[PDB]
């Protein structure tokens, strides 16, 4: 089975995700 | 259904309303399931993602450094309400990093607990139930029981539910009820009404409680109560934490975790003070408050990143992982601890047949009188072809096929071979092969008759059905099988009475036929059968029969052969008591021997290499044989246990012989013992004992209910797939195959899993050591914070995010199976390996602030360029007749920051790769061979340039990005980690060998 | 060259060195032409397509929508992530139906942009210039201008380019700097150059400033800068927004629709906030945050098609198409906001000569003294045929062709009509006709003279273009115009003085040759000339004569005609200065009366008409003219501006009249007044000022410059495409053909345009209140929502694409021009119509959300068919005693959700065809008018049917294609909404008529 892959996909996201929501966040501040 | 028990066998049967011999329908089946549920615990609802991330968030630490990141954002407004934005952000960046590196956290405990759990899928618990689909006994899942079916059990079986005792098969049954009832004698049943409804479980002698063994008998029984209605299923809804052990490695690693825990925190506290001689300075608005607070973040948050965290999640993590290679590969892990354990085994004792053998029994030869005149003794052996239970195959004499028929030694051999079986084939329509129905021995007596056919009967105008018991059945119209004197180890043999068919007023005409062991079977013998005539059995003719028998067992075949022999005259009907045991060789004497089939099971193909395996382990193999002493050795011979020529007159014992040893002589056999041949169940449990005594590990195998105490006492309990459910329970992993070698590869999973535990550790302490002597050299130096919480708190996200999990899939070392085995007293964390930790640690913490100290002291193509005093960087505003043409606020240049930070993680994607191998080079491991953490060296690179050219991020988190010159220094000083830890894995590879 | 003003005129004529007679040379034109560049401003770049879209990616709303349907998503994949298909999709959806709104949007505003633009080609700015190609002025485009070729610039020229001053040809130079130099009053500018280079524009009193007006006289000068060099091309690169005003109009609908923003705000988050209790359902994964996500996104979905945004832009969208139709039919706005004045006209103040008439100008009729005894006294009347500037007529008596020079008279006459003459003709080879060399008058007068030919000179064998001035030279050898004593108002007349030709010793020969109004010339008469006689006017000669004038100026030819006299024995030579106007009329008396010449110029056909449709609009017509009283009356009644009898003794005023009132009794005057006479400047603006004390929109005809002032007080100023460039400048419109009829079409096209704007704004306003209607029942009753958010913005995408734009394409309303002039005071949208925009909206809501509640409640061939409380639908799942074989999971159905959006759609299509007229019903109005929007409804249709049928599609969409009963009913259900308007549009027609 080895859901291996799906492990090392959502540490790149989840990793991904919280810094698109700093871009964001940073923004909704500065305007 | 209630009280059962109070109620009679009738009263259960009508409440249901079913006959014991039909079995339930389809229909009261989907009726029961939906009126009653299926049988088996509610299915628990468990936690939630949001939950475990709160409860994460209760770290005292992790909360303190909140609060106070909190505070000192708080008053970033009151002394001088300049330009804050970054210093508004940095709250929402540090909770948003902890969030994510709590939520990585949760995958991998989801991932433990998962693995676990998903090995109850490997073998699931079944039942064997009477219903009205057919006729016979049909296997199921217990889950599939509806409280009310008829329900069969027998030694060796798991109760599937509450049962009602409906009819003791047996002559007595007796159960083992320990795992409820307390009491580890088993206890007897019957199958009236118990009185009392008011009564407690001891006293409920005609149940059977779902979740108790069978130690003795066969019963058959009406489900009574199923799921939580059971009376286990009620005690289940009791203590929720039914396991408080904990294995002697992260007893172990909780005690070093929490001594770094300890220092970490010490030199956290002391990074806190020696910065109060700044608490006052202008660039924390002046004030003890501010100051006190700006370095009360620092400590906290470098605690937060160093403290090894969940060390002992690191064995979690690896037992998991280890947990389900072994089962892909048939190795069942019943209970966690004994994979650690496994690495350290130093004894094998395996069972031959089935598990060092494919027992695929078939008769290879067999033998009869030819003629005997004084000393003349001639033997008229054949061979039989076709190894399968098929009755395919031919009877050849001298390498030329014959008709078995015209040899009248064959006729009666033949005829004693089918009525001295309680056996028979089955050929299967769906598999489309023939299979047996009873024991391998006794079916491949069977397939020889039907090879056989003494008496020409037809074959090919018969189905492949018909086929099957052909011959056999033929030969049983000629006699009755009146009983049968079954066998005892006491005699080795057994017989059967038969009389004639076409038969009306006979006196003499009654036979009884014998089958047993060579030895004793032939001195019972006084006649010899030759054709149909008979003659005394003479000294010389039984040395012939015996040469032979002798020659097969020895062979290159190692055949285990049985005699054959009627007697003529048999004892009156009556004279004979059908009780003790003890009368039945009293019997079966005055006997003519017929003559010898030798049969044949073949080792497994492996077993052969899987020994040699264990050889070079340093790992011991004791193999355990019903044989005679003679073909044991043989064997052992036959599969390398032995030497070719080698002595092993002290190396193998009968069970007889081992008794005849005194105590202490037995003791000192088990040091160099190697095979074991007819011993009693007891022996096992002593052999391990004196294993023990010795400070050996080890590694038992076992299938039966007599087993269960040697099991339990082992280190490693094996039992049989194909074994009893005691068996099972007793042990400590399973074999899905029953294949010895698998038991080898579940050994080299133990050493290897051990090793995967180690790379993890050394990767996780080091890099957190380096962690720390980062933030120290800064403040004990007095230099310019290399990293800022921020900064450092991603490091960390990243780090134990993607390389350190992607160890997780590190190939098996190599050395691995050529190292004797691991000591269970060694320490995990030897005095050499410590020093490997802080060298690589203390290195990479040097090699950060150095790199920051590079863009200043010899900073080259950049500002700064204050080769000198670079230290004392606070009396800059104030003091400043030491300044040549540099602004003060240089000391923030966001150039050496994002030194510090391109060369930790860069170094840290170094020390991954040397974390491949515990001790073997880069050039004899390769970098791709963990193709993984490749692909996890190339993610963290990814997030590393965007948080630095992604304008909105390297703004708040103090980074600017670099020119390829200073990534080459970056590399020019990261690189030679793998260099340092080389020469390290070189001086323990070949100055500290083990 | 750079500062022209410090150098001389020679300095300049050097610099670029060209003669100020010979001009530039075709070299050097495109020499400058290279070096310097076309004469004009730079070509502005402005934005690109996808630079404005991102533009409009920047909304409030538009961020929340497209930033929680990712945070949606997110919380999809990893909160409870099943199969999801269509809820990746959603997002990555919503911003793809964004994309292709923006570009809608761009297109409007390019179109919006393209035909404003697309106005100053209409009316190029030209120049004169003297080059080497040509011997006379040259007239050209201003573009084609090379700083440096010699300028020629007269009264109520615009200044082509930066000029220096070379030559005043007129006795003083009057400029009109205002535009740049803040200067209201004109200044007087020099030739002399002014000292200080470093000197300001207010003091380089010997330049003119491209974009500047000559106030008086005529002037030669040289080129110096021209483009981005002038003076006011350095401050054309300073403001670029100049659009800071808006109309009064524009404001009442912004305000509206901000109104309806703050209520779609309120019952917005009113939606979502009375949606708090569904925050936990079950199909929201149980999530009081995944719950707010999923209904704050259909309320922020709303917002974004909900508020009506361009608005402020429709009005935009109608002036542009508005303008370019007019400027098709010759009236070009200069003036953007004028437009919606221009529906409000009441009253137009139109010039006589060359508005209402051609000014082809011919004469007619002309008599002499026949006979004169005491009190009998016979005229000679002629007539002349051919009304063209052509001298091919003939001359008859009593319909009899005849001799001209036979009457002496009438050589006199001719005479006198050859020297009182400044203009002449001249023939055209291309065009191939003659045509006029000055005043109109005066060359009907040469033609008269060609005609007459008085000396029986030859005219056939000379070319047409030597006949052209044949007679009128011969006339001229005879006399020597010595001077002429120009018209003067004051006296309404002029004359020559003369010396014969070959005759030296002549003072008893030399004559004075009047020409002027017959009323103030006749008085100045003491002899009336019989042939070559002369004898003394008495009182009844001066009766014929005068009663003869009065028959041609009031007969049905109104006759504008002069008298012609002669001075016989004229003062001195030297008697007489001719500074003074004041002592002319003392020169021209003691006179002899010759004749007098009738002339005509035809009222415009069309004129005629025109009168009678503004009659219709209630929009009342005054005619100023300098004609007497008598025949300005008399041309009203011929042009139907009054009747045939009707009195108008208080209707009519000459300039005298009007004087000799007091100020109450003028204002008094122009309530009623339709005809003006003789009148000076000034009463232009009084009257325009009068009018405005009645609350009257006032459009002014006016050519001149001294029509400048009352052109800037009217409220439409309407200059002549062929007047002076100041009179343009001044004005809001400018006649392309000088046509009355042309300004009435204008003032057709400004309330036709109201009308369109009305259109677009009930369909925007009346759909998107359906819109919300719809999400808010759905809301309030608790319904299964019956729309989601991506056919929501589906539907928005085509409504406002297609048919919306469609609409600029609607045929001019019905009534359009039978009603009087609207005030600008009554509001936009009135009550009746707000009750109009409801009615509508909230039925299509009510007819969406009940196209869903077909399907369950009163479901019809398809599931659902639960006809009570369909309302609880969130209690199926949990509370299901009250379920009846139906599967929850049906709230859910792709069929309710494909009926909302099936009915929506359909009945847009419907509520455009019930905006084509605003009250004409479509049997008054036929659906098949507007093409276009026909056009629309087909496209619009094949794109739902395709969302329908292309299996990728419906799948996203939540949509499931119907079957034909089931589209029947759609039809069954939107058809209505063509009745509910078409009565209510019965009701404003019949009931509210205005
Ligand atoms: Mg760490
Ligand atoms: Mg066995
Ligand atoms: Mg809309
Ligand atoms: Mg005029
Ligand atoms: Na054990
Ligand atoms: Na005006």
């Amino acid at each position: 089975m080895e859901r291996s892959t799906r492990e090392l996909c959502l540490n790149f996201t989840v990793v991904l995700i919280t810094v698109i929501l700093i871009w964001l966040l940073v923004r909704s501040y500065q305007y | 259904m209630e009280a059962a028990h109070s109620k009679s066998t009738e009263e259960c049967l009508a409440y249901f309303g079913v006959s014991e011999t039909t079995g339930l329908t389809p229909d009261q089946v989907k009726r029961h399931l939906e009126k009653y549920g299926h049988n088996e615990l509610p299915a628990e609802e468990g936690k939630s993602l949001w939950e475990l991330v709160i409860e994460q968030f209760e770290d005292l630490l992790v909360r303190i450094l909140l609060l106070a990141a909190c505070i000192s954002f708080v008053l970033a407004w009151f002394e001088e309400g300049e330009e804050t934005i970054t210093a508004f952000v940095e709250p929402f960046v540090i909770l948003l990093i902890l969030i994510a590196n709590a939520i990585v956290g949760v995958w991998q405990e989801r991932n433990a607990e998962n693995a676990i759990e998903a090995l109850k899928e490997y073998e699931p618990e079944m039942g064997k139930v009477y219903r009205a689909d057919r006729k016979s006994v049909q296997r199921i899942k217990a889950r599939d029981i509806v409280p009310g079916d008829i329900v069969e059990v027998a030694v060796g079986d798991k109760v599937p539910a509450d049962i009602r005792i409906l009819s003791i098969k047996s002559t007595t049954l007796r159960v083992d009820q320990s795992i409820l009832t307390g009491e580890s004698v088993s206890v007897i049943k019957h199958t009236e009404p118990v009185p009392d409804p008011r009564a407690v479980n001891q006293d409920k002698k005609n149940m059977l409680f779902s979740g108790t063994n069978i130690a003795a008998g066969k019963a058959l029984g009406i489900v009574a109560t199923t799921g939580v209605s059971t009376e286990i299923g009620k005690i289940r809804d009791q203590m929720a934490a039914t396991e408080q052990d904990k294995t002697p490695l992260q007893q172990k690693l909780d005690e070093f975790g929490e001594q770094l825990s300890k220092v970490i925190s010490l030199i956290c506290v002391a990074v806190w003070l020696i910065n109060i001689g700044h608490f006052n300075d202008p660039v924390h608005g002046g004030s003890w408050i501010r100051g006190a607070i700006y370095y009360f973040k620092i400590a906290v948050a470098l605690a937060v990143a160093a403290i090894p965290e969940g060390l002992p999640a690191v064995i979690t993590t690896c037992l998991a992982l280890g947990t389900r290679r072994m089962a892909k590969k048939n190795a069942i892990v019943r209970s966690l601890p004994s994979v650690e354990t496994l690495g350290c085994t130093s004894v094998i004792c395996s069972d031959k047949t089935g598990t060092l053998t494919t027992n695929q029994m078939s008769v290879c030869k067999m033998f009869i009188i030819d003629k005997v005149d004084g000393d003349f003794c001639s033997l008229n052996e054949f061979s039989i072809t076709g190894s399968t239970y098929a009755p395919e195959g031919e009877v050849l004499k001298n390498d030329k096929p014959i008709r078995s028929g015209q040899f009248d030694g064959l006729v009666e051999l033949a005829t004693i071979c089918a009525l001295c079986n309680d056996s028979s084939l089955d050929f299967n329509e769906t598999k489309g092969v023939y299979e047996k129905v009873g024991e391998a021995t006794e079916t491949a007596l069977t397939t020889l008759v039907e090879k056989m056919n003494v008496f020409n009967t037809e074959v090919r105008n018969l189905s492949k059905v018909e086929r099957a018991n052909a011959c056999n059945s033929v030969i049983r119209q000629l006699m009755k099988k009146e009983f049968t004197l079954e066998f005892s180890r006491d005699r080795k043999s057994m017989s059967v009475y038969c009389s004639p068919a076409k038969s009306s007023r006979a006196a003499v005409g009654n036979k009884m036929f014998v089958k047993g062991a060579p030895e004793g079977v032939i001195d019972r013998c006084n006649y010899v059968r030759v054709g149909t005539t008979r003659v005394p059995m003479t000294g010389p003719v039984k040395e012939k029969i015996l040469s032979v028998i002798k020659e097969w067992g020895t062979g290159r075949d190692t055949l285990r052969c049985l005699a054959l022999a009627t007697r003529d005259t048999p004892p009156k009907r009556e004279e004979m008591v059908l009780d003790d045991s003890s009368r039945f060789m009293e019997y079966e004497t005055d006997l003519t021997f017929v003559g010898v089939v030798g049969m044949l099971d073949p080792p497994r193909k492996e077993v052969m290499g899987s020994i040699q395996l264990c050889r070079d382990a340093g790992i011991r193999v004791i193999m355990i044989t019903g044989d005679n002493k003679g073909t044991a050795i043989a064997i052992c011979r036959r599969i390398g246990i032995f030497g070719e020529n080698e002595e092993v007159a002290d190396r193998a014992y009968t069970g007889r012989e081992f008794d005849d040893l005194p105590l202490a002589e037995q003791r000192e056999a088990c040091r160099r013992a190697c095979c074991f041949a007819r011993v009693e169940p007891s022996h096992k449990s002593k052999i391990v004992e004196y294993l023990q005594s010795y400070d050996e590990i080890t590694a038992m195998t076992g299938d039966g209910v007599n087993d269960a105490p040697a099991l339990k006492k082992a280190e490693i309990g094996i039992a049989m797939g194909s074994g009893t459910a005691v068996a099972k329970t007793a042990s400590e992993m399973v074999l899905a195959d029953d294949n010895f070698s698998t038991i080898v590869a579940a050994v080299e999973e133990g050493r290897a899993i051990y090793n995967n535990m180690k790379q993890f550790i050394r990767y996780l302490i080091s890099s957190n050591v380096g962690e720390v002597v980062c933030i120290f050299l800064t403040a004990a130096l007095g230099l310019p914070e290399a990293l800022i919480p921020v900064q450092l708190l991603w490091v960390n996200l990243v780090t134990d995010g993607l390389p350190a999990t992607a160890l997780g899939f590190n190939p098996p070392d190599l050395d691995i199976m050529d190292r004797p085995p691991r000591s269970p007293k060694e320490p995990l964390i030897s005095g050499w390996l410590f020093f490997r930790y802080m060298a690589i640690g203390g290195y990479v913490g040097a090699a950060t602030v150095g790199a920051a100290a590079w863009w200043f002291m010899y900073a080259e193509d950049g500002p700064g360029v204050t080769y000198h005093q670079l230290t004392h960087f606070m009396q800059c505003t104030e003091d400043h007749p030491h300044f040549e043409g540099l602004d003060c606020e240089i000391f923030e240049a966001p150039e050496p920051m994002t030194m510090a930070l391109s060369v930790l993680v860069t170094i840290e994607m170094c020390n991954a790769l040397n974390s491949l191998s515990e001790n073997q080079s880069l050039m004899r491991m390769p970098p791709w061979v963990n193709i993984w953490l490749l692909g996890s060296i190339c993610l963290s690179m990814s997030l590393h340039f965007l948080i630095l050219y992604v304008d909105p991020l390297p703004m708040i988190f103090k980074l600017k990005a670099l020119d390829l010159t200073q990534w080459l220094m970056v590399l020019k000083i990261s690189l030679p980690v793998i260099g340092l830890d080389e020469i390290l894995k070189f001086i323990a590879r070949n100055y500290l060998e083990g």
